[PDB]
């Protein structure tokens, strides 16, 4: 237990040496299991303005269980709620040691262009997505303008 | 090792979301998760019984290496409480003696043992409902 598993070494530097195009992933000097992670808006989608921060950590168990992570950025969104907490299959039952941090940072990112107001496991705001798509939508990106840090 | 605070707060806040004590949030959308509402019911066998004590705490940012802060809202006649704040006086054993380990439920549930202590569970308490 003196050393970091060579897993999340491995892991760790190559989340810098083959970057995900619109995500940077960073661990904290003082925490190399705590990460400061930030994911562009998706180009045409209600959050293409802006670049949204969020934070990661590895459990002691990692890779058994799965990583955490949050949005540290405020966002409208039907499958982030109003913490942050992100509902993911792959963040819940379904991880598993075949999947990596790349694999859940790509799911994020996917989830921000394609919201699911349909998922059993949707948050609150999903009725409002369902009956006024467009009211939902608009709400989303005023709040990336407001919230999210500017893209240049 | 060492759980972030966010993270930690997200761990208690789960907990918390699923009986003599609870706590949650006292701004569903506050992302820093730093103030929170709980509630303790009297302690049986005391002039506590059948009472509910709703009390703020506040987890700063050093949190949890640094004791939370709490402070009843419910008036209550307990010598480790203020009598004119409310607040949870520093010298109380939980927040004298805390460990990163210890949680809300930690504090909460130490304040119910308080509350049944031979000396403590004779005090004559306020009339119901009475705030400080």
């Amino acid at each position: 237990a003196a050393s970091l598993p060579k897993r999340i070494i491995k892991e760790t530097e190559k989340l810098v040496s083959d970057p995900v195009p619109g995500i940077t992933a960073e661990p904290h000097d003082d925490n190399l299991r705590y990460f400061q992670v930030t994911i562009e808006g998706p180009e045409q989608s209600p959050y293409e303005d802006g670049i949204f921060e969020l934070e990661l950590y590895l459990p002691d168990d990692y890779p058994m269980e799965a990583p955490k992570v949050r949005f540290l950025t405020k966002i409208y969104h039907p499958n982030i709620d109003r913490l942050g907490r992100i509902c993911l299959d792959v963040l819940k039952t379904n991880w598993s040691p075949a999947l990596q941090i790349r694999t859940v940072l790509l799911s994020i990112q996917a989830l921000l262009a394609s919201p699911n107001p349909n998922d059993p496991l949707a948050n609150d705001v999903a009725e409002d997505w369902i009956k006024n798509e467009q009211g939902a939508k608009a709400k989303a990106r005023e709040w990336t303008k407001l919230y999210a840090k500017k893209k240049p | 090792s060492k759980v972030p605070r966010n993270f930690r707060l997200l761990e208690e806040l789960e907990k918390g979301e699923k009986e003599s004590c609870s706590y949650g949030l006292a701004d569903s959308d506050d992302i820093t998760m730093t103030k929170w509402n709980g509630t303790i019911l009297g302690p049986p066998h005391s002039n506590h019984e059948n009472r509910i004590y709703s009390l703020s705490i506040d987890c700063g940012p050093n949190y949890p290496d640094s004791p939370p802060k709490v402070t009843f809202i419910s008036k209550i006649n307990l010598p480790c409480v203020n009598p004119t704040t409310g607040e949870v006086q520093t010298d109380f054993h939980t927040l004298r003696d805390w460990k990163r380990a210890y949680t809300m439920e930690t504090l909460l549930l130490d304040l119910r043992k308080e509350m049944a202590t031979p000396a403590n569970k004779k005090l004559r308490q306020p009339k119901e409902g009475e705030t400080f």
